[PDB]
């Protein structure tokens, strides 16, 4: 617990190296303020320090029963051979289904916003622009994918 | 050289804002504002309006200052003489 939590206390002060997953993290919290699904997720520093284990077997607890469980595997492979060795654990453990909520989610605020943090030391600025779109699901979630392979992409190195 | 590149150099400052529809053209527009009136309409209400007063005194007292010396003849000397 402290060996990691100083671990990972180094690594969220380093973290802040690549400008690149700085910059995602303000665009969730900028729509997405208002429900957890902006939030970091290493979250804030003093929970870091903060943590107990209870919480954690608690939400090792919670979310860890099925259906929220997902088991495959791929390769030689066909199907019978794996059920069988599949079975009992882990038929099983339960890796329950009784509540724990259901299953639980809520529509995430999508903010029409700005978020600038304005610093001039460094070479250049990472800038990214962003508007809400669908759900997993939908048949509109086919037509963006040529969306954007309309447009294509350049770089400095790119023999374009 | 181009106006706003070359501006300043500025570090480490946060700004936060949304949408305009985010928001209303009147987020408690009197509630919150009317108290506002007094700190700037005391503010400087010490520094400013007592000149005036003055003058306006003396417009009237000016005024009647002439009104007399003119309008009666028979003031200083009455009509006698």
């Amino acid at each position: 617990i402290e060996k990691e939590r100083d671990v990972i206390l180094q690594e969220l002060q380093e973290n802040d190296t690549s400008m690149r997953d700085v910059v995602f993290n303000y665009l969730h919290a900028t729509a997405f303020q208002g429900t957890p699904l902006a939030q970091s997720v290493e979250g804030p520093s003093e929970n870091v320090r903060k943590l107990s284990r209870a919480d954690l077997t608690e939400y090792l607890s919670r979310h860890y029963k099925a259906p929220r469980m997902v088991l495959a595997a791929a390769g030689g492979l066909e199907h019978r051979q794996l059920l069988d060795l599949a079975q009992k654990h882990f038929s099983g453990l339960s890796g329950t289904y009784d509540e724990d909520a259901v299953p639980t989610l809520s529509p995430c605020r999508f903010t029409g916003s700005q978020i600038c943090h304005r610093e001039d030391g460094l070479p250049l600025a990472h800038v990214a622009i962003a508007v809400e779109g669908p759900g997993w699901a939908h048949p509109d979630n086919v037509a963006l994918q040529v969306a954007n392979a309309i447009i294509g992409h350049y770089d400095c190195t790119y023999g374009g | 050289g181009r106006q706003f590149g070359h501006l300043t150099r500025v570090r480490h400052v946060i700004t936060y804002s949304l949408s305009p529809f985010e928001q209303r053209a009147f987020p408690h527009y009197f509630s919150k504002g009317i108290p506002n009136v007094l700190r700037r309409t005391r503010a400087c209400i010490l520094r400013v309006a007592p000149p005036f007063v003055a003058f306006y005194l003396v417009y009237t007292w000016g005024t009647q200052e002439f009104e007399k010396s003119k309008r009666k003849n028979p003031a200083a000397y009455e009509n006698d003489r």
